[PDB]
């Protein structure tokens, strides 16, 4: 067994991670005082979902999960809501200054000033583990702490965890949500320093959550609550391997031999299927080929892009519910006949499959309805790319003209820190185009 | 996270003191203090402009200025004059006769320190100062002169939070004395430099809505504070009620203020009626973007929106709301920057102003804002050509080369809206 | 009120679709580099499909087909019919073409010499053309003609030694059919096409009689505009001497087979070119161009992704795609012959 | 079509299907950047102190 520490940065960090170990917990039969009842290794153990959670003398189980914003309003509502209990008040950091939206002042201003005091709490956490994994970040491109601080935070984590893996959940700005103009620099800051620090990043368009819950679940304004229900299932089901028995990717350094050979394409996309609206009163249930087919529609992906004009170099597939084998192979032989699925010739035209026969779990009261059996594919396609053209076209159209640079440069940053990220980006971009166009 | 804020001369106090009315009655707060509410959401942020006393009494975070006692002996007569707090009445007695020089040289200067000093108190008990907003006059003396005055020393004390300013333009509509464009042109400077975030409020645009649009024949100065008390209402309203888009003062200006001297906004409101009709979605979308619903008497239409800021208040379809502001800005996309991807940013209260199922508030920084500052500034050179009226202010010491800087200062600053108009 | 974009000044077809949509005075176009458009007539070379479709309360749509290049390339279209189990190896409409690279950079220059060989072997016309998307030459000698490749990816297909020659003159000619596809896949076969002609005899033993382009014809060919008004043969014309001479029609001895055609290239990359399920739409305009023997048996040439209309042809064809393409995606307040198939 | 590397246990099962074969800084460093950032902004405010200051 090997743990792993879950880090959540910014308002959608907090957020996000707030519906995830709320999900690990009905998944894994935790109650909200942190007992389990078939947990019957009393204070300790070496499961499968020891990984996730620690156990103390009096039973609870402790995420192995840190809080970490800049602003006290949304972590304060972590203090006093349902799983108050779970955590102790270490894991859980708060300033009183937010970054307001700006890269570098979560990264030079304000981010200096609390820099030292998450590495220690971190390190707490850390010296519970017998074997230490890695880490998982949440947070946001666009947020002034979910971009400034994470990038300052994946700096620090290389140097004090060298061995160490670190895999991202990433949202990706889209103005029906957004909060800010600057995003486009927010995001584009953040990941030039920080693609050097993730071994794996899992991007998540806000766009894609939203049309999705628009669709499929009948919402006509989604909220955040809506989306990060929908995307802690995305989540959950990216990490069922490393909290349950099984075979695949039971480890993170398995995410990155799995589905990223070349270390700076290292952004899987994610579709999930079927997403079911729990209003409907009685819905036909989808077989493995109808969900196996639906990982191919672009309508069910979390970034917008198309596959079809992109190659392939990694793709698995994560099965929850009532699958076998068998119907898994009949799915793909018949969906390579119908669909445009091109690899890379230095890779073999492959899946790798995973099924977890406990169906996915549904928070009581949610939107998402109750299906006997679904299925999350994480494939690396230069399609993906689409996302950093659309982002880098916003970015060159402000920065032409010098707008809004003012406020990163009065908070200590450079100019020129701006076009060595976006020449980064170019060189991204670049790095796609060879891999996937002829 | 508070503000402080501070009124300064006749017309910052008794525009001030409307706001301070108009919101104790939006947030539940009696001429006495005691809330008196039926939701929470009234107290839920409340702290930004109020401070909690004994006796669960909630005393505004206002401090009165002015050199004259008279406006402020007002106020304290007022309706909601017994909720300021006592020690926040900073007053001379000598005044300072509209002149620019008197309010931010002499007159101004000798009093300036004891003002700083209950600014100083009021900051010391904040838990996480956001910054000021001063509401003044920019045709006057002291709100002119002293005003300009206490934000250069405030960014000094306190360099590192935001400055907010509600700024009365003056206009020969209604115009008090002919050496009205000096002291604005003198403060325009100031306003440059020394503040974030500028609400220009035209006393023409005033004058004109009244008469053309709400039908009042003779308006007078209490017509125009009623529409400076709703627009100040609505400008604050994502910062007084809980939300996503512009919290708080810093957030709003990164959202508005591309460039550093480019921080003048249009403020509109919608709606402005004569009444117990109910207004759609889409009525309040087009009155809040026409020229005849906004404060700063320019026209859109004649330049470009660098970013917008959009607050709807009241219970009505969110989804509704989306898609008049899609619609405004896909039909008129030659009036949006396209070196701005998505400069239009809206954001949505729930309870709705005093006499209104649902409003809607308008924050532009358009580049047609230099229409106000061409304006004033054709007015000044006027006189200045002929150095007239100038012994008001050279008999304070002023020199005519500070005068030559300040028209200088402004013509530049209408050159750098054209330079992003094309 | 719609919006559209404008991205490609050289389009001498869509300038008119520009021009016609302004005239409705419901469409109100907006600068090139504006993304609140819903629709894009965008450029030839790199166009950007990736910032489609991510405007919120905007229904783009664009005017060419994303990876529609794979049938309008001379080395992608022989590589498509080859793998294409729809098309097959064995392709009765298309002539037996070859993918070479030049010797200076798969490819099939052992493959294409087999075949050659036994055009050798056997006595058999062996004349055959190489061309490429960028100069082309007509050589019985395999040698020749690799020689000349060596001197860009070029293309080696058969020559149609034995093609139907229009009397009087004896020359040879092309058939050029206009295909719009809306975005519902809809294929609509124009029905007005032109007959590139040549003006001169054609020679079976100087490149004039056996190449009909417009340029080479206005240019090198001596007889230019004599039989018919600048080269161009339509329909009713083309009809009537089929009529007259062959005692057949053009629906049935060719046009049967252009249709045929035209279904099975745009059913065969359907599955990767349709914007059924997208978040955004796409039309496209096709020019097909077909060779017919003296058999009166129908070849394919070539397919255009940015084609000219012919002048007569301009306003009517122009008409035609606002109301089915565009004007069915945004409708205000036939000419084609609808190819059905199964989607 | 081939099927490899099955692992079964009681919560699942894995297993491969293959179609067709194919064809940092240190903390000096980091110190220093973020130590240059906070003196351009101490920079900055003492030259606002002593434009103020005139
Ligand atoms: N999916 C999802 N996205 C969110 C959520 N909260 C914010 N976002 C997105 O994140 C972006 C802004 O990032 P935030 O997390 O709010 O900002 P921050 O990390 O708190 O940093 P600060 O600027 O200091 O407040 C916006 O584009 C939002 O669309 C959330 O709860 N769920
Ligand atoms: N295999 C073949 N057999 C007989 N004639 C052929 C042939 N290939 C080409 N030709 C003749 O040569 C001409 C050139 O064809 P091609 O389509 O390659 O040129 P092009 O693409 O530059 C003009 P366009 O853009 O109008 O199609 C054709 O008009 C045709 O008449
Ligand atoms: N809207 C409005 N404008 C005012 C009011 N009082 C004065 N003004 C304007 O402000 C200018 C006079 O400034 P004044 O308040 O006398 O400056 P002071 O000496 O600092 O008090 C004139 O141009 C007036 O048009 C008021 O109550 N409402
Ligand atoms: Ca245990
Ligand atoms: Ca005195
Ligand atoms: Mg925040
Ligand atoms: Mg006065
Ligand atoms: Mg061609």
């Amino acid at each position: 067994m090997r743990e792993c520490i879950s880090i959540h940065v910014g308002q959608a960090g907090v957020q996000i991670g707030n519906a995830c170990w709320e999900l690990y917990c009905l998944e894994h039969g935790i109650q909200p005082d942190g007992q389990m009842p078939s947990d019957k290794t009393i204070g300790g153990g070496d499961d499968s979902f020891n990984t996730f959670f620690s156990e103390t003398g009096a039973g609870k189980h402790v995420p192995r999960a840190v809080f970490v914003d800049l602003e006290p309003t949304v972590i304060d509502e972590v203090r006093t809501g349902t799983y108050r209990q779970l955590f102790h008040p270490e894991q859980l950091i708060t300033g009183k200054e937010d970054a307001a939206n700006n890269y570098a002042r979560g990264h030079y201003t304000i981010g200096k000033e609390i820099i030292d005091l998450v590495l220690d709490r971190i390190r707490k956490l850390a010296d519970q583990c017998t074997g230490l994994q890695g880490f998982l970040v949440f947070h946001s491109f666009g947020g002034g702490t979910g971009s400034g601080f994470t990038s300052l935070l994946m700096e620090r984590l290389s140097v004090d965890y060298g061995k160490k893996s670190k895999l991202e959940f990433s949202i990706y700005p889209a103005p029906q949500v957004s909060t800010a103009v600057v995003e486009p620099y927010n995001s584009i800051l953040t990941t030039h320093t920080t693609l050097e620090h993730s071994d794996c990043a899992f991007m998540v368009d806000n766009e894609a959550i939203y049309d999705i819950c628009r669709r499929n679940l009948d919402i006509e304004r989604p909220t955040y609550t809506n989306l990060n229900r929908l995307i802690s299932q995305i989540v959950s089901s990216i990490t069922a391997s490393l909290r349950f028995d099984g075979a695949l990717n039971v480890d993170l350094t398995e995410f990155q031999t799995n589905l990223v050979p070349y270390p700076r394409i290292h952004f899987p996309l994610a579709t999930y299927a079927p997403v079911i609206s729990a209003e409907k009163a009685y819905h036909e249930q989808l077989s493995v080929a109808e969900i196996t087919n639906a990982c191919f529609e672009p309508a069910n992906q979390m970034v917008k892009c198309d596959p079809r004009h992109g190659k392939y170099m990694a793709c698995c597939l994560l099965y929850r519910g009532d699958v076998v084998p068998k119907d898994v192979n009949a799915a793909i032989a018949t969906i390579k006949t119908k669909r445009s699925i091109q690899f890379v010739d230095w890779c073999p035209t492959g899946f790798k499959v995973g099924i977890n026969y406990q169906p996915p779990t549904v928070v009581p009261g949610g939107d998402l309805a109750k299906v006997q059996r679904a299925v999350c594919m994480l494939s690396n396609t230069t399609a993906i790319a689409e996302a950093w053209a659309r982002l880098d076209h916003k970015f060159d159209l402000m920065y032409a003209k010098r707008a809004f640079v003012h406020w990163y440069v009065g908070e200590g940053m450079e100019e020129g820190e701006f076009s060595e990220a976006r020449e980064d980006m170019a060189a991204l971009e670049k790095d796609y185009e060879e891999v996937g166009v002829d | 996270r508070e503000i402080v804020h501070i009124q300064a001369g006749q017309c910052g106090n008794q525009i001030g003191a409307k706001f301070w009315e108009v919101i104790s009655d939006e947030h539940g707060i009696d001429p006495t203090g005691s809330y008196h509410g039926d939701s929470d959401l009234q107290l839920e942020r409340i702290n930004v402009y109020y401070n909690e006393a004994t006796g669960n009494k909630y005393v505004p975070r206002a401090i009165l200025v002015d050199l004259e006692p008279g406006t402020m002996d007002s106020v304290r007569s007022g309706p909601f004059g017994q909720i300021f707090r006592p020690d926040n009445f900073v007053f001379g007695q000598s005044g300072a006769g509209n002149n620019w020089a008197k309010g931010h040289y002499t007159e101004g200067a000798e009093l300036v320190d004891s003002v700083l000093d209950v600014v100083r108190k009021e900051s010391e008990s904040c838990d996480c100062l956001q910054g000021f907003q001063l509401t003044h006059s920019l045709g006057g003396g002291t709100g002119s002169g002293m005003g300009t005055l206490l934000i250069s020393k405030i960014r000094e004390e306190y360099p590192d939070r935001i400055m907010n300013t509600f700024s009365v333009m003056p206009s020969p509509k209604v115009s008090d004395t002919v050496v009205e464009p000096y002291n604005a042109t003198l403060s325009v400077h100031q306003l440059v430099e020394n503040t974030d975030e500028t609400y220009c409020i035209d006393n023409e645009a005033l004058y004109d809505i009244c008469f053309r649009t709400l039908k009042l024949t003779t308006p007078t100065y209490g017509d125009l504070n009623h529409l400076v008390s709703a627009t100040m209402s609505g400008v604050t309203t994502c910062l007084r009620f809980p939300g996503q888009l512009n919290a708080d003062l810093r957030k709003l200006a990164v959202n508005m203020v591309p460039f550093p001297r480019l921080h003048f906004f249009m403020p509109g409101f919608a709606p402005l009626t004569s009444q117990y009709r109910a207004l759609t979605v889409p009525e309040l979308t087009q009155q809040m973007f026409d020229s005849k619903n906004m404060m700063a008497a320019c026209d859109p239409r004649h330049g470009r929106y660098l970013t917008v800021a959009a607050i709807f208040r009241g219970r009505m379809s969110m989804k509704e709301v989306d898609e008049q502001m899609l619609n405004v800005q896909n039909k008129n996309s030659s009036y949006f920057v396209e070196w701005i991807p998505n400069n239009v940013k809206t954001a949505v209260c729930d309870i709705p102003p005093r006499g209104l199922k649902m409003s809607a508030t308008f924050i532009g920084n358009s580049t047609a804002i230099q229409e106000l500052f061409k304006r004033i500034s054709e007015q000044f050179t006027a006189m200045f050509r002929r150095k007239a009226f100038l012994h008001w202010y050279t008999g304070e010491g002023m020199d005519e080369m500070e005068f030559t800087e300040a028209e200088s200062n402004m013509n530049d600053l209408v050159s750098e809206y054209q330079q992003y108009q094309d | 009120m719609y919006t559209f974009v404008v991205r490609d000044e050289n389009s001498s077809v869509y300038a008119e679709v520009s021009r016609l949509l302004l005239a409705t005075g419901q469409w109100k176009r907006l600068r090139k580099d504006n993304p609140r458009f819903n629709l894009m007539l965008g450029e030839r070379n790199r166009l950007p499909f990736g910032r489609l479709g991510h405007e919120p309360g905007l229904v783009q749509l664009v005017n060419y087909y994303r990876g529609a290049d794979k049938l309008c390339r001379k080395a992608s279209l022989v590589k498509l019919i080859k793998t294409s189990p729809e098309l097959s190896e064995s392709c009765t409409w298309f002539p037996e073409s070859y993918v070479i690279y030049p010797t200076n950079l798969t490819d099939e220059r052992e493959v294409f010499l087999a075949a050659y060989n036994r055009r050798r072997e056997g006595r058999e016309g062996n004349v055959w053309i190489a061309k490429s998307s960028a100069g082309i030459l007509i050589s019985s000698e395999a040698s020749e003609l690799l020689d000349f490749i060596d001197e860009q990816v070029h293309v080696i297909q058969k020559y149609l030694e034995k093609p139907l020659l229009l009397e009087p003159g004896h020359r040879k000619f092309d058939i050029r059919s206009w295909v719009l596809v809306d975005h519902l896949y809809n294929i609509y076969l124009y029905r007005e096409g032109v007959l590139r002609t040549s003006s001169e005899p054609y020679n079976s033993a100087d490149k004039t009689c056996h190449l009909t382009n417009h340029c080479i014809q206005k240019e090198y060919s001596k007889n230019y505009g004599r039989y018919e008004e600048g080269n161009e043969m339509f329909f009713e014309e083309f009809n009537q001497y089929l009529m007259d001479a062959l005692n057949t029609t053009l629906e049935n001895s060719i046009l049967l087979q252009i249709k045929h055609i035209i279904r099975s290239c745009l059913m065969c990359i359907e599955p990767a070119i349709s914007t059924k399920h997208l978040h955004y739409q796409s039309f496209q305009l096709f020019g097909f161009d077909f060779m017919v023997d003296e058999e009166l048996k129908v070849w394919l040439i070539e397919v255009n992704g940015a084609p000219a209309c012919a002048q007569k042809l301009y306003a009517e064809l122009c008409q035609g795609i606002v109301d089915v393409a565009i004007s069915s995606v945004f409708p205000l307040a036939s000419i084609f012959i609808k190819l059905h198939h199964h989607h | 079509m081939e099927v490899i590397e099955l692992n079964k246990c009681t919560s699942g099962q894995s297993f491969e299907v293959i179609l067709k074969p194919p064809s940092d800084p240190s903390l000096e460093e980091i110190q220093k950047k973020l130590e240059a950032a906070e003196e351009r902004r101490k920079y900055q405010e003492a030259e606002l102190l002593k434009h103020l200051a005139e």
